[PDB]
């Protein structure tokens, strides 16, 4: 599955999201056969963290998946063309960098959890 | 010793807009759903919207489904209605009442439990 | 709305019934048919809820019942103090909510 | 009457067992049912 | 993430329903590098096998999911007011673990099944 | 949990279709500690890579999933009579073994991620 893996690494972030399952399929895989078995449990792991995360935001089974959670121009004031037009995600992920823990807390602290009981909540009427 | 209050009533033209404000006290706001209920001078009690326990909720009849808007604000126990675009139709006494549906984890309450005594909107 | 008929009318000591009648897809469907008593220039006081449930506080001679689409409140010995404008109320859905009938004034 | 106490050797499951007295170990079984009025569509 | 991690635990049903991600996030991640690597291994069996079933009832990607399987009074009696506002989950845990083998087969041998052949004919139309 | 497991092995596909259950909750769990480890390990691997195919197409927490990818007549031209009715899983996945890496292509080259860019855009609308 090692084809075209990080290929759109130097595109931009618009024609780098519909590359995402050839990244999302190169994640998931004596002492020396101790450590190899320990990277390997480790990316399974690392591979189910994130997993996790997805399924606590709704975006469970998905690769691109919205929200209810706003964009605040304190995180990034960029237009949608200075974004997904003119930069790479590499470039963006550094930009990100300082507020990726707040945005998740708003999608697993704020959203899903309130969208969680408000399906609870409609399918009692 | 549950009571309820509306304020905010009062003549507003055609066109115009008017925000109730319904204060509550003798129970825990925040656990019960409320609804704004109105009456035509002339007429019978009519449902007019309905939010529920945590304020996320908001369901109105078709006639103000895009003129009211209802909401909560559970620490100042406090519920509102923001009428828009308020019409001659909308001439009544609005009550707010506590009960109209509940959390899937509390027994049904499609009732009215509480009401408050009603504030006058007028549209001439 | 609901049917339900103006100026019902009976005797101090006896019986009235009050009929409230929906149609299949609110009286009929749900068992969520409350009944409410406001006494002229004061709001609605409720008085019955789901379909036999009385609010603490509410007399036992106020009693309710449901067959098919017509629900119905029962009075039975009536007081002075019971003349007033009585409402009924049904379910009825999630598109709509909650369905009043017209007011019966009640006179003894 | 009369107690007599002596000093015990015992074995080493008693100079860590005076530490890991107030620990103990459990599994989580983060899955429960329960009644509620939600219904699937 | 040790944070709040069964702080609910003493809460009522209720109160406790809130606070399902902080235990969700806690559950996933030389003799002594293979003891403990098999408790690592234990650890994400035991996660995926708990997905599994979720997955088998149609409540996968969910922390509350709502099913078409009626609660039968033998299993308990109780009201919803005994239960999420007078009752803790250990408590309800030990009530009901008598139940939970015949519950979770009406959620995968009955419901769902039933579910997603109903949702196979639909889609024909 | 080995109860009836591949006991449809040889019953026709669609009667084999309502025991996807059986077969999926079996798939799921010193030199000694270490070979055995690694058995364990693989198997949560081969595990997480089926449910990581599943999820690309829109299949996740899905044992039966439907998608808009038309059945070629050159994979098979077999009625449906003479695969649910007269033929088995086995029979099947000989007739088909030459075609499924095409069909999973089609599953994730083509459709989903087409669907989950439609999806964001008539989200934005
Ligand atoms: C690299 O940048 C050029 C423009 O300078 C662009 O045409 C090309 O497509 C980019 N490479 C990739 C892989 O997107
Ligand atoms: C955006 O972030 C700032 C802090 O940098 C915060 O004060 C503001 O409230 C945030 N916006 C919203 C809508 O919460
Ligand atoms: C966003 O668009 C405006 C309008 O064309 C442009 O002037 C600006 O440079 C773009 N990016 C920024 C820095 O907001
Ligand atoms: C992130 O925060 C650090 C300080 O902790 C600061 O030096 C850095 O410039 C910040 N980066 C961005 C993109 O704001
Ligand atoms: C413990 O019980 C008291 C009432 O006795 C309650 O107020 C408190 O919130 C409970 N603790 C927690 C963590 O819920
Ligand atoms: C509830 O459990 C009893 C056995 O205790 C059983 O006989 C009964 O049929 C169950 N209820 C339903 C609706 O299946
Ligand atoms: C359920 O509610 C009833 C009515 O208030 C109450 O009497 C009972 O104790 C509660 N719990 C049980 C044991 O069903
Ligand atoms: C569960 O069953 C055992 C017998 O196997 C019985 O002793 C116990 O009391 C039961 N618990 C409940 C809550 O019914
Ligand atoms: C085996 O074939 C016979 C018909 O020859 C059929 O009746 C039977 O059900 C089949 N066995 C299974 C397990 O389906
Ligand atoms: C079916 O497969 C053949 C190759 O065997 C191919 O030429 C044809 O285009 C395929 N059908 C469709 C609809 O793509
Ligand atoms: C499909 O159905 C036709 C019509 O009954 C039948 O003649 C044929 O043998 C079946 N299978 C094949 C080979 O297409
Ligand atoms: C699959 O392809 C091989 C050649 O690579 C061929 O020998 C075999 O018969 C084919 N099987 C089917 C079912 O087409």
């Amino acid at each position: 599955v090692f084809l075209g893996f990080l290929g759109a690494a130097g595109s931009t972030m618009g024609a780098a999201s519909m590359t995402l399952t050839v990244q999302a399929r190169n994640l998931l895989s004596t002492v020396w056969g101790i450590k190899q078995l320990q990277a390997r449990v480790l990316a399974v792991e690392r591979y189910l963290r994130d997993q996790q995360l997805l399924g606590i935001w709704g975006c469970s089974g998905k690769l691109i998946c919205c929200t209810n959670v706003p964009w605040n121009s304190s995180w990034s004031n960029r237009n949608l063309s200075e974004i997904w037009d003119n930069m790479t995600w590499l470039q963006w992920d550094k930009e990100i960098s300082n507020y990726t823990q707040i945005i998740y807390g708003l999608l697993e602290e704020s959203q899903n959890q309130q969208e969680k009981n408000e399906q609870d909540l409609l399918a009692l009427d | 010793e549950v009571q309820l209050v509306e304020t905010g009533g009062g003549l507003v033209q055609p066109g115009g807009s008017l925000k109730l404000s319904c204060r509550a006290s003798g129970y825990t706001f925040s656990s019960f759903a409320m609804s704004w209920v109105r009456q035509a001078p002339g007429k019978g009690l009519e449902w007019v919207s309905l939010i529920n326990d945590r304020g996320g909720l908001t369901f109105y009849v078709d006639s103000v489904k895009g003129r009211f808007t209802i909401s909560r604000d559970n620490s100042k126990n406090t519920l509102s209605l923001q009428m828009h675009s308020l019409r001659d139709g909308d001439t009544a006494v609005y009550y707010c009442a506590t009960g109209g549906m509940s959390s899937a984890l509390q027994s049904s309450k499609y009732y009215f439990d509480f009401w408050g005594q009603g504030a006058l909107v007028t549209v001439s | 709305a609901l049917t339900q008929p103006p100026s019902v009318s009976g005797s101090p000591g006896q019986s009235v019934t009050i009929s409230c009648t929906g149609t299949s897809s609110d009286i009929g469907s749900y068992n969520y048919v409350s009944w409410y008593q406001q006494h002229p220039g004061k709001a609605p006081k409720l008085m019955i809820y789901d379909v036999t449930q009385r609010p603490s506080g509410v007399s036992d001679r106020f009693s309710g019942s449901k067959s098919g689409n017509t629900a119905s409140l029962t009075i039975s010995g009536l007081q002075a103090d019971d003349e007033a404008d009585y409402y009924c109320s049904a379910y009825a859905g999630r598109q709509t909510f909650y369905i009043f009938g017209g007011g019966t004034r009640l006179t003894v | 009457t009369t107690e007599t106490f002596r000093p015990s050797g015992g074995d080493m499951r008693d100079n860590w067992r005076s530490e890991l007295y107030k620990y103990k170990v459990v599994k989580i079984e983060p899955l429960g049912v329960a009644p509620t009025r939600c219904k699937r569509r």
